[PDB]
RNA sequence: UUUCCUUGAAGCUUUCGUGCUGACCCUGUCCCUUUUUUUUCC
């Protein structure tokens, strides 16, 4: 689950 | 296979190594590839660089600066900052016409190997802002700037082939300045141009040469002061046959012969090689031809 | 392997070899060559000084585009300087 | 963040424990620093393959909390 | 001279066959009236087969001649010589006399040479059908204005190849379809293209690479020719339909007709009723002096 | 295309592509001279605070995402 | 108001077979791989 939040932070 | 002689060998292989470091992911790429700075042998490291090169053409360079920025700041040992210089090289010599914005930083790391105890690091390190300046073209110059002044010192003091390494890259510089500037600084260069002409070394002739095309590649540099301190050395030492059956000398030559016309005339020029088409070798006459 | 670098369309008229000659660039084709190539220095620049937007080779000629390609209006993306799978340069 | 030097003296310790005197490791750690403010969880990728991803968390961790804090405190 | 010439062409090596259909070309452009024609028609019997050449200069500039002889003498014969040529072509390699057709097709009035070739599509051989299809396209590719009118002509014809017989068919067709809706632009002649559109239309799901970037052709210049709001309104109900296959492409489509003329859209998005987080209705285009 | 916005995708939401035609709608009015001269008078204010109403729009058209 | 035939599609897995598509392809092309523990003497 960790990643993908920095990864659609990066989306957004 | 990236290190190639084959020119098509070469282009395969910096497509997969892009489409294996965009591939994959970047810190796998960085936390890959450390351990073969320090690696004992020579060409891996400098193979691994090449490699550092692609990647950073894929993933783009500020992505990549911290860590690079980080390695020419490594004060275990100089084999690294020997590597992580060159990096900056190919990258330069890769990504080109591109490098521009991140120009600052990219020196801002390099400077400080210049003034290094090792030499090599010295060398190298020079020869990089070279390969920047020479995709920085007419750009960029004060961002250059605070390297200069070692430079210019550095120019006086050596001995050897980082000596002409400097020049490699003061030459490069000089198209980006200020011929007011620049007027000083070349008026400096080409003394120590006109005694070197004539060194054994061909790594040398090459570069010396390369920068008459630019130092007296000039506006702002005076047609008969040529005509009197250059030529006569010039046609002398360099037209020789050593120089043209290789290869770069050859075209590196034929180009830099046609500057100094396209300033002096062209009579000066081609009355001095005219006598040369019934010398007998080929690849010689060819030359004086083309 | 082969496809577009479009990077942004500077000012840089357009450079093409013996061979891509005739070429409408996109369209493929010889037929109604109209408007004129841009690209990048960053695609165009030094050995590519006249260097073919297309094989490597010396520029002989200027690449128009076609009219069909014109009023798709595709010639006004990014610069077709077409980038092969290897490093351009 | 002068105790980001000192600080210095504490990555160092902490990752010197966790193979001995790795330095350009450090140092794209603490290379982090000059966007000050702007440091982020990717520090926990890139240093996250770099070590083990186990003490990844245990230390990227510590130091958003050191940093959050001491950040506060001045 | 000329006929010193003529022999040559057999001549197999490369260099050859380049400067010669070099000069001949140059020469039956400029003079060619100082070879009586029986002579060129002796030429043109011989040009046929330079269409083996493995490169692709020499079958360039050789269209090109089969061109400027064609006008020297006069049309009928020269097309009727090429309907019989190019049987044996491997994979692509005939069509550049179909070029021919074209090429010649325009160097005396088309408006001519049509109903020889149309007719010609009646013959069971399937290939050369197809064959004259792209003739279709490359000569309303070659005339653009003109096409003002032979469209009729042509429109029944893409309607029956159009309809199958197989692939080809349609997606040779649908490129004719492509180069007309171009060339006619603005002149008024849509209706007939929205005709067609429809027998276009079903082909729009294949994965047959050629088939369908054949038809992506198409939809974009039918776009411009009937312009979106007609498109839009084929391209509706796809967004949302609930499979996945037809929302893959009905977006495909949406998306090429969006990125040009998205400043036309605007008054083609249909009124929306706005639920209960949401307003979707425009409110602005209703207000009323 | 991705870098070219209001493209869509097969995963589309309802949503997002009404907020798209909104500001795109947008764009357009304060484009075309008159139609904004046609709003202003309607509903009677500045040319100006038309503009910047509907700069304020911008984002929101519709309210908040679901 | 009872006690009876033949047929028919697919889909999946197989390195059989044959037509065909891109003005693809069949000629461009060599150029910064040049790397070593600094070490060329009025």
């Amino acid at each position: 689950i960790e990643d993908a939040v920095s990864l659609w932070a990066k989306l957004k | 296979l990236l290190i190639d002689e084959d020119y098509y060998a070469r282009v395969e292989g910096r497509e997969i190594i892009s489409n294996l470091a965009k591939a994959a992911g970047l810190a796998t790429m960085i936390s890959t590839m450390r351990p073969d700075i320090d690696n004992m042998d020579e060409y891996v490291r400098n193979t691994t660089a090449r490699a550092f090169a692609v990647v950073a053409s894929a993933l783009g360079i500020p992505s990549l600066l911290p860590f690079l920025k980080a390695v020419c700041k490594s004060k275990k040992s100089w084999q690294a900052r020997h590597t992580g210089i060159k990096i900056v090289q190919q990258i330069a010599i890769l990504m080109g016409c591109a490098i521009l914005p991140h120009l600052r930083s990219l020196v801002e790391i390099i400077e400080h190997g210049l003034v290094d105890e090792q030499q090599k690091v010295r060398t190298i390190s020079a020869l990089a802002i070279a390969a920047l300046a020479e995709a920085a073209t007419p750009y960029g110059i004060e961002s250059f700037d605070s390297v200069l002044k070692p430079l210019w010192k550095g120019i006086r003091q050596h001995r050897g082939k980082g000596l002409a390494a400097f020049l490699k890259a003061i030459g490069y510089l000089i198209p980006l300045m200020d011929a007011e500037y620049a007027n000083y600084y070349t008026r400096e260069v080409m003394l120590i141009l006109i005694r070197e002409f004539q060194s054994p070394d061909e790594e040398m002739k090459k570069i010396v040469l390369k920068v008459v095309k630019q130092c007296c590649g000039t506006d702002g540099v005076e047609a008969n002061y040529i005509k009197t301190e250059i030529l006569p050395p010039f046609f002398k030492h360099f037209w020789q046959h050593r120089m043209a059956l290789d290869r770069r000398n050859y075209r590196q030559l034929v180009d830099t012969t046609v500057e100094l016309a396209n300033k002096v005339g062209a009579a000066e020029i081609i009355s001095r090689i005219v006598d040369d088409l019934k010398d007998e070798a080929e690849q010689y006459r060819k030359m004086v031809m083309e | 392997d082969l496809i577009f670098c479009r990077k942004q369309a500077g000012v840089a008229i357009g450079r093409l070899c013996e061979k891509c000659d005739g070429k409408c660039v996109i369209c493929d084709s010889y037929v109604r060559p109209c408007t004129l190539v841009r690209i990048c220095d960053e695609c165009n620049y030094g050995s590519y000084q006249g260097r073919c937007v297309i094989c490597g080779g010396p520029g002989v000629s200027d690449a128009y585009y076609c009219k069909e390609c014109t009023i798709q209006e595709k010639d006004r993306d990014g610069c077709p300087k077409i980038v092969n799978l290897g490093s351009s340069k | 963040a002068e105790k980001a030097k000192a600080g210095e003296l504490k990555v160092v310790n902490g990752a010197a424990a966790s193979a001995d005197q790795t330095p350009g490791a450090t140092p794209k750690k603490l290379s982090s620093w000059d966007q000050a403010e702007t440091p982020g969880h990717t520090p926990s990728l890139r240093w996250d393959e770099t070590p083990g991803r186990a003490k990844g968390s245990e230390t990227p961790g510590a130091t958003p909390g050191s940093k959050i804090w001491d950040p506060t405190p001045s | 001279l000329l006929p010193r010439l003529t022999p040559i062409l057999k001549n197999r090596h490369e260099k050859v066959q380049e400067n010669c259909i070099d000069l001949v070309g140059r020469i039956a452009d400029r003079g060619a009236e100082y070879v009586s024609a029986r002579e060129w028609m002796r030429i043109c019997f011989e040009l046929l087969e330079l269409l083996k050449a493995h490169k692709k200069a020499i079958r360039r500039a050789t269209v090109n001649t089969f061109g400027y002889i064609a006008k020297a003498i006069g049309p009928h014969d020269v097309l009727a010589t090429l309907l019989n040529n190019l049987k044996v072509q491997e994979r692509q390699n005939r069509v550049c006399t179909t070029v021919a057709i074209a090429i010649v097709a325009e160097t005396c009035s088309p408006f001519t040479v049509l109903p020889a070739l149309m007719n010609e599509y009646r013959v069971p051989e399937l290939n050369v059908q197809n064959g004259v299809l792209k003739s279709l396209s490359f000569l309303f590719e070659y005339i653009g204005e003109m096409g003002k009118d032979y469209i009729y002509a042509v429109t029944p014809l893409l309607e029956d190849a159009l309809m199958d017989r197989d692939l080809v068919h349609r997606q040779t067709a649908s490129a004719v379809v492509q180069h007309m809706s171009l060339g006619v632009y603005g002149f008024g002649c849509e209706d007939s293209l929205n005709h067609l559109l429809n027998y276009v239309w079903p082909n729009v799901f294949e994965t047959s690479p050629h088939v369908i970037q054949a038809v992506m052709g198409a939809l974009e210049g039918l776009r411009v020719a009937i312009g979106p709001c007609r498109m839009l309104q084929y391209c509706l109900q796809g967004l949302f339909h609930p499979a996945r296959k037809v929302r893959d492409v009905y977006w495909k489509i949406y998306n090429s007709i969006y990125i040009g003329s998205q400043d036309a859209l605007i008054a083609h998005y249909p009124r929306i009723y706005n639920d209960d987080k949401n307003t979707y209705i425009r409110y602005e285009l209703d207000y009323i002096l | 295309q991705s870098k070219y916005i209001g493209t869509g995708h097969a995963d589309t939401t309802k949503w997002e592509w009404l907020v798209n035609q909104h500001r795109d709608s947008y764009c357009s009015y304060m484009g075309h001279f008159d139609l904004l001269n046609y709003f202003a008078i309607a509903e009677n204010e500045s040319k100006a605070r038309v503009r910047f109403n509907l700069m304020e729009k911008m984002l929101q058209p519709c309210g908040p995402p679901a």
